[PDB]
């Protein structure tokens, strides 16, 4: 595997540092590495493809070295080189793709394809070099069993979930109390509603709570917390819990009272914030708990008083809410986020070549399904597959 | 390399001066006298001690 | 051109690796490259500026080189170097800016300025070196007529468009049916409304559809699709299509029924998703088609039934919607996005120096206007201009 | 300080380029640099920790150099090396953290810890090299006094502020006129409301204005400006200015009329946009001024006319709004943004080790408090502390 | 006491008259004075603070002389010098402050701090110079 990596940084730092002009001395250290490769390869034979709509292609090697002679580089030098690179590019592409499709339950971590299995061979190890590409960097550290870690912008930790829970309801759905939410990606919006505006509630306050359990721990998270859930601030006609009928939600929004956000790790409070809106840091957590209340306004102007009668019908439904967004965070496990193309690359190659559903990944590499049941096997396969996608993107985008 | 093995007297100037090598020496004594060489020159040549 | 590039990575890898102390043998390979330059330059005269409020500064070359010698670097060494760098910096800045304003209908892809035209000369090619900066990387691969590609977080593919289409309307605007939307940047929000709540519609279902045609194909797109269009979930007073009067929109939101998103390429469905909210992948498309329906609730509690009478006046307007956001994608053409400063750099330099409107770009480099009529000439000029902005940002931010 | 930097890029470019199988010559230039270090170190002893819960560990050096007679490394070579690296890693971590907690009003721009103060010593300068990490790059350029500059995605320039201003009000709060807003992070949403729908206003138009003063100038900003403030488009029950009662806000939204956005710098208009929604560039500004109007619709269908009577009660409250988001920008001062983990790293290390509140930073490194009173001392300490966090993240994430 | 004075005018006329560029002979008379100091110092250990919130800092001396050579002072010359000055600055500051807080009735005009009392010693007088302040 690491082998694979090199193959690319070789080509990149190649198709990059080798051009009509420059001095030999700037590539001397490079040129070498290169040749070294050609050698190890030549003589060997390969095979890629064979699954689904993926073409089968065989490759052989028999190439000349490089003129370690000149003081500068003449156009002619390049072209005779670029011609050799292009065969490797078109190669690697086919190599990546071929191993970017196969999955495996037992050992979903190690190589699969006839192409790569052959590379992990010892006789090729004579090629590793410059592993500064964030992903491979972490691939190694994990082999040696040590503390890994990646960086994500608007990570994708929450499987899509949009629902409600009626804590007080009745057939007519004319005096409900409960919460409704949307957990998706890196965002959570939750609203607590009480049709009665806490008219008969102790201290005229109704307590609400929303708990979200992450499938993986996030550390170093920069988070935006804002009062109100705009998504649940407008009139709605919703299906009843049993699907037998529809209820009416006509919200009027009040400020959430006694807001408390807790970021817990294994049941322990790691970070807690009381009514702090804006930017907050959650340094290590696997669970978020949002507690907030609706407090009936003790003093009301006529217009307000008119919305909240002492007796039904309750026509304006008191609602309080919160919005929480994880802007960035670090995770020890690979995840999809709003910036990296890994998930999209893997999903795209599989879709383009009509790769059949396998035993590990959900149909279509569906993110929600994947993160909902993020088993060790899915994670090992995902990491292998994401690391390969990242190796491929160094040359082919 | 070592320098003591090349030490030489800077014939001119007040602080027992021992400059680098023969050529270094020559030059100094030479210019010292080409009267059209800024007062700073003699000075530098002068006081500059090993 | 590529020439230009070097000039910088030269200086950066210079103003960076040349510090009081470091060991020489870390820059041996570097030092060289540097000198090589000075040589090729010395004996040449340049001139930049002359347009609008851009000064016309003149430059000459005549410099000594650098001892190669010394195990480690002494402070003195640096300062005598930094003094030489600063003249090149202040130079390049003026060079970039001068070629970052001129546009040419004809060959808007070729060099313009007297300054650069002179660089593409052969005698200067002896300076090229280390082309790994994502942009130049793609500049080459294109000049050779090959497959390019870039990376964008929240790309800016949709020209601003905020409007509506009334499929059923009448003078009083008291029983409308149609859609309203906002396409902007990487996001689309669209709502379908039916004042009658499909009371007389076949199967009590009203079909809606929203089609958006991209000006450039996006591949590898990671997309968030969510039900509801919050932007169109509140009461509005809107101007009529003819601008003669204003209508009232008083939405009540229902879940979009039979949601189907199609990502098409040249009329062909490449990806299709049925009612799948959350994160989805669209691997290659030039068109997005969102189809969704409003289905009159077959069972209604009294509160709901009251909103939807059998006869007018229709006072609560049934609305269903969708929100789609392209988090990341790859495009073969340069585009503005939410992270890169290229567009802002080009636009800013032109604004600061009062550069007159030219024949290629819309006034003020207006993004909406640019992407709406993204002609080949505008794209070639944009790419040239974006690549220069990226070369400049390696040294001057 | 710069010293520190090296220590890492040394290790990274080490734990990266040093692997089972690479040709010696690909690290010849590197190996050297490394050894050079060991030498300078061995002998001197260090103290880290000694504050809050941070442990006081003692480090001592006694190491043998590295190879010189090799041709493509043998596994054995690595392991004997990795063993030496791991002591430095676990070291630096402790070094960073120890200087990442101390603050100082007088000179809070220099080294504090006994650990680092010793490094700035001259006898160590002999290590510095490859200063390409964006942050250190700017650390230097500032020590010499020049044009610094960083890059941010969704910068965090606006301290959280959510409030309103009633320009016309009365005890019953049944005919108000004013604005309400939310400034937070990189976003601003502001709404202007007039319960009377400008019935008695000159030209039936009510003018609104929202001014936001940045604590630091932003240049090269790519900004999204959209009409409407969704956050203030729904019914609300709000506390009165004096906290004595609550008022009712029942908005109906109209398009903002005569929208004008001005980006000013020291009172001067640098950029101005009239009713331009979508993507706009603000090249250099310290203030944003949003002016917009509510114009009573001159022509109204019956449904609309019914919302706006000639006499109170005013039950539908005419509202116009704007949304502005800074997607990216450059700032000469460090800031938190939506992608970088610096703030989170510093805040997290302090929280984990129970570091006591100091004299410079607000409790909990609270961003809103920090940016609200962004004094020179807080900025110098923040930059020092952010630069260290970035050095640490090269090895430990 | 007077001793103390010098220490500064030494540094000022130093951090001032010593800069990248200047010709030789403009520091000749000065350079000397300087070195003379380093000598007298090296070997003697000092102590400041110990009262209130004043940090107890320890100071040590062991610095090389100078490269009394180069004609038009090369940048390198300065930096190797400035590094030595900065230790004295940060020193004096701590010396001043330490004696700027102690009071004595009986004999309150004389030196108090362990730092200064040691300076009035005879072996240091070899420094006093340019009392025009
Ligand atoms: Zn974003």
């Amino acid at each position: 595997m690491d082998v694979l990596y090199s193959l690319s940084k070789t080509l990149k730092d190649a198709r990059d540092k080798i051009v009509e002009g420059t001095l030999y001395s700037n590539v001397s250290d490079l040129i070498q590495q290169f040749n070294q490769m050609i050698i190890t390869m030549n003589g060997n034979e390969f095979q890629t493809g064979g699954i689904g709509n993926l073409p089968i292609r065989n490759w052989n090697f028999d190439f000349g070295l490089l003129g370690t002679t000149l003081l500068n580089l003449d156009a002619n030098y390049v072209e005779t080189a670029r011609n050799t690179i292009d065969y490797f590019v078109d190669f690697v592409d086919n190599v990546c793709m071929d191993e970017m499709v196969r999955e495996s339950q037992r050992n979903g971590i190690a190589p699969q394809s006839d192409s790569l299995r052959k590379l992990s061979g010892i006789k090729f190890k004579r090629i590793n070099f410059d592993n500064s590409s964030e992903y491979i960097e972490n691939w190694n550290l994990q082999n040696r069993r040590q503390r890994t870690g990646f960086t994500f912008h608007k990570p994708n930790i929450f499987p899509y979930s949009a629902s409600f829970t009626l804590n007080r309801s009745q057939p007519a759905h004319d005096n409900l109390m409960g919460t409704m939410w949307l957990n998706a990606g890196s965002e959570i919006q939750v609203a607590g509603f009480d049709y009665s505006c806490a008219i008969n509630a102790p201290a005229n306050i109704q307590q609400f709570e929303h708990i979200v359990q992450l499938r993986r721990v996030l550390t170093t998270a920069t988070i935006t917390l804002l009062p109100d859930a705009e998504r649940f601030s407008f009139p709605r006609v919703i299906n009843s819990a049993d699907g037998a009928t529809t209820w009416y939600f006509n919200p009027v929004i009040l400020r959430p009272n006694n807001v408390e956000v807790e970021f817990l790790l294994n049941g322990q409070i790691i970070n807690t914030y009381q009514a702090r809106f804006g930017t907050i840091i959650a340094r290590n957590f696997d669970t978020i708990r949002l507690s907030f209340q609706l407090m009936r306004p003790p003093n009301m102007t006529p217009a307000v008083a008119a919305l909240f009668p002492n007796a039904q019908p309750f026509e304006h439904h008191a609602t309080v809410g919160l919005t929480l967004r994880i802007e960035s965070a670090v995770c020890e496990s690979v995840l999809a986020d709003a910036s990296k193309t890994m998930l999209a690359n893997v999903t795209s190659v599989r879709q383009e070549y009509a790769i059949p559903v396998g035993p590990v990944f959900p149909p279509g590499m569906n993110w929600t399904d994947l993160i909902t049941n993020y088993s060790p096997s899915r994670e090992d396969n995902l990491q292998r597959v994401f690391t390969v996608a990242s190796i491929r993107s160094m040359l082919v985008k | 390399l070592l320098l003591k093995d090349m030490a030489v007297e800077n014939k001119n100037s007040r602080d027992a001066g021992k400059v680098v090598d023969s050529e270094t020496a020559a030059i100094c004594d030479a210019i010292f006298q080409d009267e059209e060489t800024e007062g700073v020159v003699r000075r530098f040549i002068a006081e500059m001690r090993q």
